[PDB]
């Protein structure tokens, strides 16, 4: 494998991340569940320093903010080995079934009571 | 076979019956051993043949609810089952305790006893409105009479049931007049209902399954188990049955209270028993039938309709309380319905998101409709926002708030437009400097 | 221990006696919700998750209508959609206008799921006022603006059931429901700060953030 | 506007109950199963109310301690019920029904007569602290719609003349009255 | 639709599934054989197009083939 159209030396140097985007806890709504994300890490010395004149954050990463949006993890990883750089995959985490009787508002002899 | 003046050989007698002994003279506590020692299934069959329709507001056939308290799994050890008496009456119009609870409680005690025999209820709670501190002591001592004389409690006329009667006070909440908020009040929590589909017949009402009955539908129970099922089925309709109580108030000639035949002409009802209309038959403007939460019949289609449930249900009016309010033509229907809007503002509980913001917005609109600030399309906007609350609550209090305004757009709007005629430039040119300006509603 | 139900062609088998929202979310059908939560007990308060169920006169609340076997369930009847718009209108015409300065700008879940289910003309006049709500101090760790609380009661159920500090009770009726305490005492419990990621509107929020 | 206000104005958890009240409370609690034991909380708050008028935060905290409860659930009970008066209230709480039948038989003029007698806005109290006004909604008793209630009981069928006579009498002389006549017909 | 069904039945070897959307038409073609497709369909009597307006590409890096050419 040689890269055909990747002029950087990205392919030998950085660790990239394949991850399912996490389910946000603040809003309910789950559209970030249905992607797959490619993200380059900031494991860098460049790694977004601070400017001194105005005080923006001029980075040094030429590919700081970049996200693919893929369809399947194995299609993601076949791309990731096809264009050929070092990855790390991260498994998502679901929410487990728990039976919810709305009638959970009844007791025997028991100390604690709720709303 | 028309319907009549109810033929004084009737159910209740307030005048000479307030006593232990005079109630026994009236015909109470008279065959109680035979009734308790006959099966509860016999009670089911007798009340199902009776065709008793529930006077709470649901209009429900009482035998179906009472059999619905009995599943086959009941005989399993599922805990002490008991019963709740909705002795709160919180609607405008219903004076159905001052006749009943204040003046004839000794019917009601063994009515609870017979109903609890039908339930296999371990005990019973009677949920009086704690506003009636006058009546509460009277009822409690009347219960203590039979409770100390062995008539009720662990050998209730030779009973195999231990059966207890506890009184409990409703603390100023018409929402507690709804059954499920009543259960949560009897859990000692706030008066906030629960959502329906865990039915109260098996969910655990104060922890273990129970039912909730109107005080009037249980007051008739010992008389209707001492008389026959055909006695109550002799009256009314082929499905509606028997006599029900009428509390007739509002601007009438003689404000009064009777207990009369169902399916009667409302005009005969007003003219024969309560004087009539203050101003006569050609001086009403509308009639509020049944509940406070019922649409208003107009002056022409109040003349000859009925006083039943089902045919008046076909004239959009579910007379679930049977408490009739009649208005002079020289008075504002607008002020009446605006007062109902403020009523539901005091009585919305808080669990339903639509009910609160609904009742608030309806109050804000009806103030405009009193003062005549609205626009002609805002009538139909109000009707749409009432339709917004038509089926979208937990309990039917929001539906009960939705009924009077849906009755307002029906049969009316000469007078909405007539009040709105009384100035120009609706939504007037104002500035709101630090508070609002150029007009205001109630504060 | 499994039951087929059909939500709009999507048949799906889930466990008996379970929650209908859990069936919808297993079936990949997005149902708008505010007072449902996963790890809290169900309240019927938010009244948003209405769905049309055969052999039922009203669209029932899918958060608490239990799974009956073999149901036909529609999330796309015009009664459902043109009642959801109705309910969202009747949740928003007592909400304040804090949207630029409310903290949950891109995360007011109400605001997020408003545009795809909502209705433009919240009907008002200069004559009409909404209501005001007294701000309350829950602790110097949590900033609080109770004007925005849509009474989702997720906070109360969290402070009771999971936290065990029951000091955030509900109060009042009508317009005048306030959440917190009217003793004006500060909550000082462990894992209190979960609640600011939990109240879906920005009524509760982070103080140093 | 049923408010949920502060607890600063000299009601800062210093009170109790008295001797016969605890016995009567045990009698009340005995009407409820031993485990799963809260449901006496509303009549116990009535006993505190009749012991100490204007049920303060202190007697509520005493009840919450007494029935093993966390306090905010007791506050959540007594935030609903308009019986549970919080602000200090005069000797005779005067509750005028202004609901629809009471409106249609002239309780509006009755409130006008009261405010002519006692120049009090209907949510306030007299500076004498003899009376405290409250418009109230329907107490069920639509029997003789110009009625009102006063602090325990109902006074049916009030003219403004009978109303101002009651306001003169209930300064000192008690009126154990349903109405001027006897019966309901 | 019916025009696409004609193009489907006329050249069934070289074409894939048509796709119609909102008054326009998109023919899917296997990539090894485009020149015989576009000798047709530019230059048929019944399809006298003869005027091209865009060739360009779109990546979706989802699938194993990567650049659809439009
Ligand atoms: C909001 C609401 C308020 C109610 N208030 C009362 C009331 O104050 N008094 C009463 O007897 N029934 C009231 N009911 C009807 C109760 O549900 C009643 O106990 C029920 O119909 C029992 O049926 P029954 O007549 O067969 O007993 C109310 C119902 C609702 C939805
Ligand atoms: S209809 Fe809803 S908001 Fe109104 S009292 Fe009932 S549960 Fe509460
Ligand atoms: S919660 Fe705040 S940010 Fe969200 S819509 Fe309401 S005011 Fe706006
Ligand atoms: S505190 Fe927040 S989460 Fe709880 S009900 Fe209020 S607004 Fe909703
Ligand atoms: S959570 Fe389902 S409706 Fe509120
Ligand atoms: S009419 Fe107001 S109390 Fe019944």
């Amino acid at each position: 494998e040689i890269v055909s159209g990747a002029p950087a030396e990205l392919s030998r140097n950085r660790v990239v991340r394949i991850y399912q985007q996490a389910k946000p806890a603040t809003q309910s709504g789950e559209y970030g569940t249905f992607a797959w994300r490619l993200d380059w890490d900031i494991v860098d010395v460049a790694n977004r320093w601070e400017n001194d004149l105005i005080g923006w954050q001029s980075s040094g990463d030429y590919m700081q903010a970049t996200q693919m949006k893929f369809t399947s993890k194995e299609s993601a990883i076949k791309f990731a080995n096809k264009q050929g750089w070092d990855f790390y995959i991260q498994e998502p985490h679901h929410r487990k079934f728990r039976v919810k009787q709305y009638a959970n508002n009844f007791v025997h002899s028991y100390g604690k009571l709720k709303h | 076979g028309l319907k009549d003046q109810d033929r004084i050989f009737q159910n209740l007698y307030d005048n000479y019956g307030w006593d232990l002994a005079s109630a026994r003279k009236q015909g109470d506590w008279y065959k109680t051993k035979e009734l308790i020692l006959k099966g509860d299934t016999w009670i089911i069959d007798e009340i199902k043949k009776s065709g008793l329709r529930g006077r709470g507001g649901a209009g429900f056939p009482s035998g179906l609810k009472w059999s619905f308290m009995n599943p086959p799994g009941w005989e399993k050890n599922e805990g002490p089952r008991y019963l709740v008496v909705n002795a709160d009456e919180g609607e405008p119009g219903t004076c159905k305790d001052r006749e009943i609870m204040r003046k004839d409680p000794h019917k009601l005690v063994e009515g609870c006893l017979l109903a609890g025999r039908a339930m296999n209820a371990t005990a019973a709670y009677i949920y009086i409105r704690g506003e009636f501190y006058n009546e509460a002591a009277v009822l409690q001592t009347a219960i203590n009479e039979a409770y100390a004389a062995g008539l009720i409690g662990k050998d209730a006329c030779g009973s195999g049931y231990d059966f207890d009667v506890y009184i409990h006070r409703g603390m100023g909440a018409y929402v507690c007049g709804e059954e499920t908020s009543l259960i949560e009040s009897l859990e000692g929590k706030a008066g906030k209902p629960r959502l329906k589909p865990p039915f109260p017949a098996g969910v655990g009402l104060f922890g273990r399954p129970s039912t909730v009955t109107n005080v009037e539908t249980v007051a008739v129970a010992p008389t209707i188990l001492r008389r026959g099922g055909d006695w109550f089925a002799s009256f009314g309709r082929e499905r509606n049955s028997g006599t029900k109580l009428f509390c007739i108030s509002g601007n009438v000639n003689e404000p009064c209270t009777v207990e009369e035949e169902m399916s009667i002409p409302l005009r005969e009802l007003l003219e024969k028993h309560c004087g009539g209309i203050k101003g006569g038959w050609d001086n009403l403007l509308g009639v509020i039938p049944g509940g406070c939460s019922v649409p208003i019949l107009p002056k022409n289609i109040c003349e000859d309709v009925l006083m039943d449930f089902d045919a008046l249900k076909d004239v959009q009016s579910g007379l679930g309380t049977a408490a009739v309010i009649v208005i002079n033509k020289q008075q504002d229907v607008i002020r009446a319905i605006q007062r109902f809007a403020a009523f539901y503002k005091h009585e919305s509980c808080g669990q339903c998101t639509p009910c609160r913001e609904g009742t608030t917005w309806l109050l804000k609109a009806m103030d405009r409709f009193r003062t005549g600030q609205a626009k002609e399309r805002e009538i139909d906007m109000l009707y749409e926002l009432t339709k917004d609350i038509e089926g979208h609550t937990i309990c039917a209090l929001g539906d009960a708030a939705a009924w009077p305004i849906q009755g307002l757009i029906r049969n009316f709007r000469p007078e909405m437009e007539t009040r709105m005629k009384k100035f120009h430039d609706e939504v007037g040119a104002v500035s709101v400097g630090g508070w609002m300006k150029d007009a205001r509603v109630e504060k | 221990a499994e039951i087929e139900l059909t939500i709009d062609g999507h048949k799906v088998s889930i466990e008996a006696g379970s929650a209908l929202i859990q069936a919808c979310e297993k079936a990949g059908v997005t149902v708008p919700r505010y007072c449902y939560h996963d790890k809290l007990a169900i309240a019927g308060n938010c009244r948003m998750c209405l769905v049309d169920v055969e052999r039922a006169p009203k669209p029932v609340a899918s958060c608490a209508y239990p799974v009956a076997p073999g149901m036909v369930v529609r999330t796309d009847t015009e009664r459902v959609k043109q009642a959801r718009e109705n309910v969202m209108e009747m949740m928003l015409q007592n909400h304040p206008l804090d949207c630029p300065v409310c903290d949950q700008g891109g995360e007011c879940d109400l605001q997020d799921q408003s545009m795809r289910y909502g209705r433009d003309r919240g009907r008002f006049t200069e004559i009409t006022g909404k209501r005001s709500t007294e701000d309350k101090n829950i602790g110097p760790l949590v900033k609080t603006s109770m004007n925005r609380c849509i009474h989702c009661t997720r906070c109360v159920r969290f402070a009771n059931d999971i936290a065990g500090a029951p000091e955030l009770g509900s109060s009042g009726r009508g317009n005048d429901m306030q959440i917190g305490t009217y003793l004006e005492k500060n909550l000082n419990t462990e894992l209190s700060g979960n609640v600011i990621d939990l109240c879906p509107v920005g009524a509760l929020t982070n103080k140093p953030y | 506007s049923v408010h949920r206000n502060t607890e600063n104005n000299n009601p800062s958890i210093p009170f109790e109950f008295s001797p016969e009240n605890m016995k009567r409370a045990e009698e009340v609690i005995a009407k409820y199963p031993p485990q799963y034991k809260k449901a006496a909380v509303m009549p116990l708050l009535d006993i505190g109310q009749r012991q100490l008028g204007y049920t303060s935060i202190s007697v509520m905290n005493y009840v919450a301690k007494l029935l093993e409860m966390p306090p905010m659930r007791v506050y959540e009970v007594a935030t609903f019920y308009t019986m549970y008066n919080r602000t200090p209230m005069g000797r005779y709480h005067l509750q005028i029904c202004t609901t629809t039948p009471c409106q249609l038989c002239g309780s509006d003029g009755i409130m006008e007569a009261v405010q002519n007698t006692l120049n009090i806005k209907p949510g306030e109290t007299t500076k004498d602290n003899l009376f405290t006004l409250s418009e109230v909604e329907c107490l069920g008793a639509c029997v003789n719609a110009p009625m009102m209630a006063i602090n325990d009981d109902y006074y049916e069928d009030l003219t403004p003349e009978g109303t101002v006579k009651l306001l003169e009498d209930c300064k000192a002389g008690k009126m154990p009255t349903p109405g001027p006549e006897n019966h309901v017909r | 639709h019916q025009y696409a069904k004609y193009i489907m039945a006329a050249l069934p070897k070289y074409i894939q599934g048509f796709s119609v959307w909102k008054d326009e038409l998109t023919l899917h073609v296997a990539p090894s054989a485009v020149i015989p497709v576009t000798t047709f369909l530019r230059d048929n009597t019944s399809t006298q197009y003869k005027s091209i307006i865009d060739i360009t590409a779109v990546d979706y890096p989802s699938r194993e083939n990567r650049f659809e050419v439009v």
